[PDB]
């Protein structure tokens, strides 16, 4: 309600400009003495482990049987190519698993931009370099394949048998599912109708591009709001 | 490769990764604890 | 809904056995990893200053005038007699304002029971000690006004005149509307169905007596709803 003059008749105006999906100038105004460490630390302390994402688990790469092979018509090796596809950032929407379409043939340097588009995919940063391609038939084909976790969990107890019946040429890779990379806070002062001493707390944000920062956010609002209903209930 | 050894544990000689910003993800989730003020201290100051 | 294995099928076993109105072991399971520091702080963040209540504002006494007089048939003065006043803790409904009759005479130690019941008031300590009274007509009375604040106002801003009209013998009392006193939490740990480390934030919980702890964490709960509504809307 309108109460007394603590903070009830006073708004915080926190407003949107929107930068895609990677990084994001997050803006506060107005909080009161001591409030821009707390915040800073306590969303580095919900943001970092409880937010699931979807990250690269398992990918199915063409004839060349393990990782350590070599490729006719290819500059990089394929675990260079295979450190390439960890670093690229995938959202999806809806679906629990998804296999992504990639073909090129001939001479070009492939990149992500190249990745037949799905109607729940959509990629973040399609100038990343993957390999070097050359002449003399060099087809290159590979299956991405999204699922969903939460954090770091090494891969010797996930252990996953998806082509690992009866025709193999798959193994499983280390997964980075946490969405949150690097939030900075700045603490310059604000003004409002009511008081003076009044901090202006404002955040860089950046995200790598698995969940979209106002869903996660969103989320870890909702999951804040599911916390501080600890001090309730009696015994 | 020097977390499983003598070398380094999770406040000596250690630090595995990149760049700054996921260094403290790691350091928050005990595994680290050293070079991250370091690395913090490297972008706090001249951001502005 | 059901959806995915985080935290959707993990019910929070949150429980209640009551004492009456100015202590709670409060009791919480399960929350994950990191989650009972920002428990214990967020709520000690809201419920100091956030939390309205009712004390004591002004009291009247007899024909003694001021603080600093005698009273025939009494052995200590009438300062400690207010300062034992000061930490009488009272509980309103829903009444703006109140006047609590009190009347003794002869021998014998006047504590907080033999204040006249009324239908909103109710007394959490009957064993407080006020005074020694004495024999010789000793007649004692006082009128205990209860008003509504929140946190803590000095006596030199809020001036009030109640009895500063033409008949005079009352003056302002600093006034402490602030309910909680004090939370401890303990942080061992809890296991339900799904994941085993999580967190069983056990709370005891400390308040004097103006607010209830029931109404006051379902008011600081929806002021919670009422918090994180605050990423919604865009410009």
């Amino acid at each position: 309600m309108q109460g007394s003059v603590t903070e009830f008749l006073k708004p915080r105006l926190v407003d949107i400009e929107q930068v895609s999906s990677t990084h994001a100038k997050v803006t506060l105004e107005p909080l009161e003495r001591g409030f821009g460490h707390t915040l800073g630390n306590a969303l580095r302390r919900i943001l970092l482990s409880s937010m699931p994402g979807c990250a690269v688990t398992e990918v199915e790469i063409d004839g060349v049987l393990h990782e350590y092979s070599t490729k006719e018509g290819v500059q990089e090796d394929i675990l260079e190519i295979l450190l390439n596809l960890k670093g690229l950032a995938v959202r999806v929407q809806g679906k629990d698993e998804v296999i992504l379409t990639l073909n090129k043939s001939g001479i070009g340097p492939v990149t992500a931009a190249d990745i037949t588009h799905d109607g729940d995919v959509e990629i973040v940063k399609p100038q990343h370099v993957i390999c070097h391609l050359t002449d003399e038939n060099a087809s290159i084909s590979m299956r991405i394949k999204v699922q969903r976790g939460r954090g770091y969990v090494p891969a010797s107890t996930r252990i996953h048998s998806e082509e690992d019946e009866r025709p193999i040429g798959r193994l499983l890779v280390d997964a980075c599912y946490s969405p949150v990379e690097r939030i900075a806070y700045n603490v310059e002062a604000a003004r409002v109708e009511q008081r003076t001493d009044l901090d202006k707390l404002v955040i860089e944000m950046e995200t790598n591009g698995t969940i979209d920062p106002e869903e996660a956010i969103r989320r870890a609002a909702t999951i804040l709001a599911e916390q501080l209903e600890a001090f309730v209930d009696l015994r | 490769s020097g977390l499983a050894s003598l070398h380094a544990r999770v406040k000596v000689r250690i630090t595995e990764y990149e760049k700054d910003a996921n260094g403290e993800l790691v350091a928050k989730t005990s595994l680290k604890d050293t070079t991250v003020g370091r690395a913090i201290l490297w972008m706090i100051v001249p951001k502005g």
